């Protein structure tokens, strides 16, 4: 595609460069470019393609929520009929958001997953395959029940090798757990597993901390605060 | 207050 | 083009929308529409014009400046080698920026200005295409001295017709005031008249104040502060 | 602080 004439090298170049800039757009198509290169991403390289869509997503996500709530508010009892505008734009920035998430999914598919062997970068791999599908079911309403299991099928695999092959400090477990959690809170309906999940795995990275030196103790403790937060809220 | 992902 | 088929209508409502959902980009190809439809616009719609190219453009600015740090730092004594790519990715940057100031002068120059007959409709457009000029000129590296003039001769005009026509606690008056008396700061090399030119528009619209509703003084206050932050700021 | 524009 249009990135195939620029070096592998010169791209993640560019890449850190649009985050500084914060040209997220920018930054996620350099990555997309990078990945289509063929070779395996470093942990430094995968972080750089999360951060890049994650911040693109975002901000559709948030705009589709704005946009959904006028359109919910406009079917209330008493509202002025204005139209078709009002879900035609909705419709048009989840169009583009499902793009996104189509997009994310693919390299995924082809071929990041299946060339990904040490447990941190399958475990990562699988956290986004479950992150996209879950922000493709924020927006579903005949595929929705396939799009949450994809999304939990994808979070069950990348549980399973965290909690064999990964201490129950390390961040990408934390984060994984904690998203997962979400999932069930207000994907799955299941705000007791959710509850539960989070609980276990705070205690679990707490027991672990007298392992850890002073910086991985501060990298774990920022995401355990995460957990505590979601638990404090829903209890 | 917002649940976390990240 | 691509809005050639919506109401113009649905297109203001679709421009309010993605104002609400901070989607300027979105905002400003609505608003382009809108423009294209060739009708005059009313007072609001000229201010949902300006809010998203300045938006859009706000983002460009910015990531350029990051880049061109950078850019600057790496051709300082003892930087290290790092090949293009920093050069090609504020390129990148800079055209784009120039082609939202292109398509904001070529609506002005097609057909907004000359249908433009009222003070606060033609100052409004002769002040943004000052602004514009300006954009391009902190960029520019043959041309910017025609470049700085043609926002010079905007600006110009527009305070003319401004002060002919308007009360000196007039809004866009002091709005426009403010602008070019940066222009004059930071693009001239003219600080005296910067300065000279923001406080006399401060001190006369002071006198002007108790001519105003509580509604209109806040307004000129407002933009009188701003007035003030600067000369506060280069004295 | 920088300066305003609007
Ligand atoms: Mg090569
Ligand atoms: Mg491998
Ligand atoms: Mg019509
Ligand atoms: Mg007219």
């Amino acid at each position: 595609g249009a990135m195939g004439s620029m070096e592998r090298a010169s791209l993640i170049q560019k890449a850190k460069l649009a985050e500084q800039a914060e040209r997220y757009e920018d930054m996620a198509a350099f990555m997309k470019g990078a990945v289509e290169k063929g070779e395996e991403l470093s942990c430094e390289e995968r972080n750089l393609l999360s951060v890049a869509y994650k911040n693109v997503v975002g901000g559709q996500r948030a705009a589709w929520r704005v946009l959904s709530s006028i359109e919910q508010k406009s079917n209330e009892e008493g509202s002025e009929e204005k139209g078709p505008e009002v879900r035609e734009y909705r419709e048009k920035v989840e169009t583009e958001l499902q793009g996104v998430c189509d997009t994310v999914l693919g390299l995924l598919d082809s071929h990041l997953i299946k060339e990904a062997g040490d447990a941190e970068s399958r475990v990562f791999y699988l956290k986004m395959k479950g992150d996209y599908y879950r922000y493709l079911a924020e927006v579903a309403t005949d595929d929705k029940k396939r799009i949450i299991d994809s999304a939990r099928s994808a979070y069950q695999e990348a549980m399973d090798i965290s909690k064999k092959e990964m201490p129950p400090t390390n961040p990408i477990r934390l984060g994984l757990a904690l998203n997962f959690s979400v999932f069930h809170y207000e994907i799955a309906n299941s705000p007791e597993e959710a509850i539960s999940l989070a609980k276990t795995t705070f205690d679990e990275a707490m027991a672990d901390l007298h392992t850890l030196s002073e910086d991985s103790y501060k990298d774990s403790t920022l995401i355990m605060q995460l957990l505590r937060d979601n638990l404090t809220l829903w209890t | 207050n917002e649940r976390h992902t990240c």
